C-alpha cells in the first residue's frame, strides 16, 4: 500500500 | 527471514512537448507487485503478481488516486528544482524517490526510509530516527526547511511503522506460497579450454530467490581475487535471479579451486569442486 | 551521467531447436532513456519487451529486455544498445557460455 500523507511538494 | 516493502519512482521531463515519463513500482522483497506507467493505456495501478490481483476496487482506485499524486508532486518538483538550481528549460530533468519499511523475522518493524534525488545524485533522505533529514546541498536545504515546516517526517514516520508494516503482513500472508518460499540457487560448473596451459572454471548460481547471494572462489583451502570475475546479479525473466563467478587456472590444476555458494535457501554454503 | 552495463543470456541453458528466452540486461546507467534492440543476424526483432524501470542505490537505472526465441546452430543473437553516454551504439553478441 502506497503512503498517502501528503506528498509534499520540494 | 526479514522481509521489505518498497516503492520507486521516476519521473523524467519532457521539454518539447508535454509532461514527464513517470514510471512507478511496488515490491515486496525482490517481487514487483504492481506497477504504474504514464505511458501506458490503463492510467490505473496495475497488478504484477497473482496474490495481488484479489484486491478490490476500492484498493485498485485508491492506488490509482496515490499513484497519480506521486506523479504530480514529482512534475511540480521537477520545475521547483530547474529553478534552484538556475537551469533552463531546454532541458530534461530527472526525479527518483525510494521509500519501504522491512520487518524481521518475527515479522516486526526494524527500519524504514524514504531517500530522494536530483539528476541521479542523492538531493533529500529521511534519517534512520524517522525525525531528520539529512540534505546534500543548499537547495535541498531550502527543501529541508519547507518539509520541517509542513512536518512531512511525522506523517512519513507514522506510515513507515504502521501501515507499510501492516500491509507488507497482508501481502506475505496473501503470497505465502512465493513470498515466504526460498529459492536456493541451482549450482553447476563449467570448464573452458583457453590454451594449452590455462582453462576457466565458471561457477553458476542459477534460478534462485531471492536476490542476494555470494559466490567465491578458493585455491587449497585460501579465498583468491586474482584471475577471477564476477558478473552482476542478473534477472532471469521469471521472477528469480542468477550469477556467475570465474577463476583462470594453469591447465592441471583444476582440483585445487572451490566454489562456495552462500544463499538464504541453503541450510549450510555448498563447495563445488571440479573433479 | 553514467554509462550501461549490458549481459546478453538467456534465461535457461540453451539447447538448439528447444524455445528459449533472449535477454539483454542494461544496468547502472543515467539518465534512464535508453535505445535497446535485440538482433537476430543483424536485423532487429520486432516482439520485445522490456521490465519497468527501477534503479539501484547509486541512483542508476536498470532493465531487462527480453523476447522469446529459439537457439539454432547457425543464427546469431545480439544486443544493441544507444545511450547519451555512448558515441555510438554498442552490440554485443550472444554467447550461450556467459
Ligand atoms: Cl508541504
Ligand atoms: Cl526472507
Ligand atoms: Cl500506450
Ligand atoms: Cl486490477
Ligand atoms: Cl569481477
Ligand atoms: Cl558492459
Ligand atoms: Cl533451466
Ligand atoms: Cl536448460
Ligand atoms: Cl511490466
Ligand atoms: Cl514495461
Ligand atoms: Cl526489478
Ligand atoms: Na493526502
Ligand atoms: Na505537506
Ligand atoms: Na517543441
Ligand atoms: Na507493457
Ligand atoms: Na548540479
Ligand atoms: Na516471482
Ligand atoms: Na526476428
Ligand atoms: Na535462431
Amino acid at each position: 500500500l502506497l503512503w498517502n500523507g501528503p506528498m509534499a511538494v520540494s | 527471514g526479514s522481509h521489505s516493502m518498497r516503492y520507486f519512482f521516476t519521473s523524467v521531463s519532457r521539454p518539447g512537448r508535454g509532461e514527464p515519463r513517470f514510471i512507478a513500482v511496488g515490491y515486496v522483497d525482490d517481487t514487483q507487485f504492481v506497477r504504474f506507467d504514464s505511458d501506458a493505456a490503463s492510467q490505473r495501478m496495475e497488478p504484477r503478481a497473482p496474490w495481488i490481483e484479489q484486491e478490490g476496487p476500492e484498493y485498485w482506485d485508491g492506488e490509482t488516486r496515490k499513484v497519480k499524486a506521486h506523479s504530480q508532486t514529482h512534475r511540480v518538483d521537477l520545475g521547483t528544482l530547474r529553478g534552484y538550481y538556475n537551469q533552463s528549460e531546454a532541458g530534461s530533468h530527472t526525479v527518483q524517490r525510494m521509500y519501504g519499511c522491512d520487518v524481521g523475522s518475527d515479522w516486526r518493524f526494524l527500519r524504514g526510509y524514504h531517500q530522494y534525488a536530483y539528476d541521479g545524485k542523492d538531493y533529500i533522505a529521511l534519517k534512520e530516527d524517522l525525525r531528520s533529514w539529512t540534505a546534500a546541498d543548499m537547495a535541498a536545504q531550502t527543501t529541508k526547511h519547507k518539509w520541517e515546516a509542513a512536518h512531512v517526517a511525522e506523517q512519513l514516520r507514522a506510515y513507515l511503522e504502521g501501515t507499510c508494516v501492516e500491509w507488507l503482513r497482508r501481502y506475505l500472508e496473501n503470497g505465502k506460497e512465493t513470498l515466504q518460499r526460498t529459492d536456493a540457487p541451482k549450482t553447476h560448473m563449467t570448464h573452458h579450454a583457453v590454451s594449452d596451459h590455462e582453462a576457466t572454471l565458471r561457477c553458476w548460481a542459477l534460478s534462485f530467490y531471492p536476490a542476494e547471494i555470494t559466490l567465491t572462489w578458493q585455491r587449497d583451502g585460501e579465498d583468491q581475487t586474482q584471475d577471477t570475475e564476477l558478473v552482476e546479479t542478473r534477472p532471469a525473466g521469471d521472477g528469480t535471479f542468477q550469477k556467475w563467478a570465474a577463476v583462470v587456472v594453469p591447465s592441471g590444476q583444476e582440483q585445487r579451486y572451490t566454489c562456495h555458494v552462500q544463499h538464504e535457501g541453503l541450510p549450510k554454503p555448498l563447495t563445488l569442486r571440479w573433479e | 551521467q553514467r554509462t550501461p552495463k549490458i549481459q546478453v543470456y538467456s534465461r535457461h541453458p540453451a539447447e538448439n531447436g528447444k524455445s528459449n528466452f533472449l535477454n539483454c540486461y542494461v544496468s547502472g546507467f543515467h539518465p534512464s532513456d535508453i535505445e535497446v534492440d535485440l538482433l537476430k543476424n543483424g536485423e532487429r526483432i520486432e516482439k520485445v519487451e522490456h521490465s519497468d524501470l527501477s534503479f539501484s542505490k547509486d541512483w542508476s537505472f536498470y532493465l531487462l529486455y527480453y523476447t522469446e526465441f529459439t537457439p539454432t546452430e547457425k543464427d546469431e543473437y545480439a544486443c544493441r544498445v544507444n545511450h547519451v553516454t555512448l558515441s555510438q551504439p554498442k552490440i554485443v553478441k550472444w554467447d550461450r557460455d556467459m
